[PDB]
């Protein structure tokens, strides 16, 4: 189905229907996809107040939702369009992000700074929303999900603390993001083996062609980048190429590792800055 | 409300302007502005909050003599009964 008909059944008023009217055409999820839906599984609040509540098991259970484009919210009539894959759709955003026109965008829980009343506490039940936020924030807000729990194995526990409380501040467009002060999971402890793997197998697949160029860099030629990174022969090509063939698929691999869902590709940024006509999920 | 500002047909009237409406909302010399740039669904859109009939509870009446207690009582009126102290019948009895 792709009209997703929602009767949230629950005790709604005129300032909340004043509100996704205000809304039409932003981004709810489904973890379902019916024709007939009711509150308890539209809008992603559901799992957002599980009592482990970080984002090791809410990044892998946002991959089961189905994202879909809010529309016509009649009483408490939602139509709810599950996006087929490559149609244009306006998309209202909910991160603060200005979403920056031509990039890839993605799907990112609901960031850890609090917890927003999405819409608004309806019986104890608001409709919270994924922030909708770009490519480079989503791999770098998970970047540095790894970066305290890589620090989170080789030192003292203050100074795990030393290093989130350094790293959980993220400014990116407009936006202080803040991390989840993270609880060590095994979800992310078998994906955090798959970096070191990949790290070690970058290390044995680069031969003394590619680590030889820099660090004779830095011997003749200066730049601007190459100050930071001090502070940081056979003749057959053949196998350097097949060397870092398989060189670079790790590097795709470990940045999928980082890396979420891609989604909406952004097409055309309003004036406003407050939608977008997007294509591509 | 904004829905009743777009929906409902409105007076027009002729006004003037400092500079510019797009730059009036910026040191907002209008008081609750609203602006929207392109074909916006929102005054296609309604809710109710339909309070139906207020019934009220009309209450049965009663009074002393209608109920069946009234045989038990002789009831009697006397206005100047604040006045008394005791009622004391005598009874004489062979």
């Amino acid at each position: 189905e792709t009209t997703v008909l929602v009767t949230f059944e629950q005790r709604l008023t005129t300032g909340d229907v004043g509100k996704l009217s205000r809304l039409i055409g932003a981004v709810i999820p489904i973890p379902y996809r019916h024709h007939l839906l009711g509150s308890s599984q539209v809008g992603l609040d559901a799992v957002v107040k599980d009592k482990t509540r970080d984002y090791s098991r809410m990044r892998a259970r946002m991959r089961e939702m189905t994202l879909t484009i809010m529309r016509r919210v009649e009483g408490n009539q939602m139509i709810l369009g599950v996006p087929t894959h490559g149609q244009c759709y306006t998309i209202r955003n909910t991160g603060p992000v200005s979403w920056e026109k031509g990039d890839v965008l993605t799907t990112l829980p609901p960031v850890f700074s609090g917890e927003v009343t999405g819409l608004v506490s309806v019986s104890d039940w608001d409709l919270v929303l994924p922030w909708i936020v770009p490519m480079a924030l989503a791999t770098e807000i998970n970047q540095r999900m790894m970066m305290l729990a890589l620090l989170s194995l080789d030192r003292s526990h203050e100074e795990v603390r030393a290093a989130t409380a350094q790293l959980r501040v993220v400014r990116y467009r407009d936006a202080t993001l803040t991390l989840p002060e993270i609880t060590i999971d095994d979800t992310v402890l078998i994906d955090m083996r798959n970096v070191c793997i990949s790290l070690s197998m970058i290390a044995n697949l680069s031969s003394e062609v590619t680590l030889a160029y820099v660090r004779k860099l830095a011997l003749e030629d200066s730049n601007m980048l190459l100050m930071k990174c001090q502070e940081i022969y056979n003749i057959t090509p053949t196998e350097e190429l097949n060397k870092l063939t398989a060189l670079f698929v790790m590097i795709r691999q470990i940045t999928d590792v980082i890396s979420e869902q891609p989604a909406f590709l952004v097409c055309d940024v309003s004036p406003d800055d407050k939608s977008a006509l997007c294509i591509y999920k | 409300n904004w829905t009743a500002t777009e929906l409902l047909p409105k007076l027009d009237v002729p006004i003037d302007l400092l500079t510019h409406i797009k730059l009036s909302v910026g040191e907002e010399m209008f008081n609750n502005f609203r602006l929207y740039y392109g074909d916006d669904p929102e005054r296609y859109n309604l809710s109710f909050e339909a309070i139906f009939g207020t019934y009220c509870n009309k209450i049965e009446w009663v009074t002393f003599l209608g109920t069946a207690l009234a045989t038990a009582a002789h009831a009697i009126m006397f206005h100047d009964l604040n006045k008394m102290t005791t009622g004391k019948m005598l009874f004489y009895i062979q």
